[PDB]
């Protein structure tokens, strides 16, 4: 009747991560969240990843 | 290469099987984009195919 909605995401890794505010030399400025070894949705060539 | 004569085309009514569309392509309404994005996409495309 109420409609309570929950969102569960199981995980058992707990790898370190960080945020990256990248600015392209052309002028485009965006942000993305890289993971420890996982690609971060490469934005036109740049595939900077984070290591732990 | 050339258009040779055909007796079947004299009636003036040709069936639909005589029309061929090279490749499967569909169109849709588009939205104008700035020149910077198109230039970056062209650069990435020409970098994806160095051969």
């Amino acid at each position: 009747p109420h409609g309570i909605i929950w969102k569960v995401s199981p995980c058992a890794a707990w790898v370190p991560s960080a945020v990256i505010e990248l600015t392209m030399p052309s002028g485009e400025v965006r942000t993305f969240h890289p993971m420890s070894g996982i690609p971060t949705q490469v934005f036109k060539g740049v595939s900077v990843t984070y290591l732990g | 290469e050339l258009c040779s004569s055909d007796s079947g085309t004299s009636s003036g009514l040709l069936p639909s099987d005589r029309v061929l569309w090279i490749g499967d392509v569909a169109c849709q309404p588009m939205t104008p984009i700035p020149e910077e994005t198109f230039l970056e996409l062209k650069s990435f495309s020409q970098s994806e195919f160095p051969d």
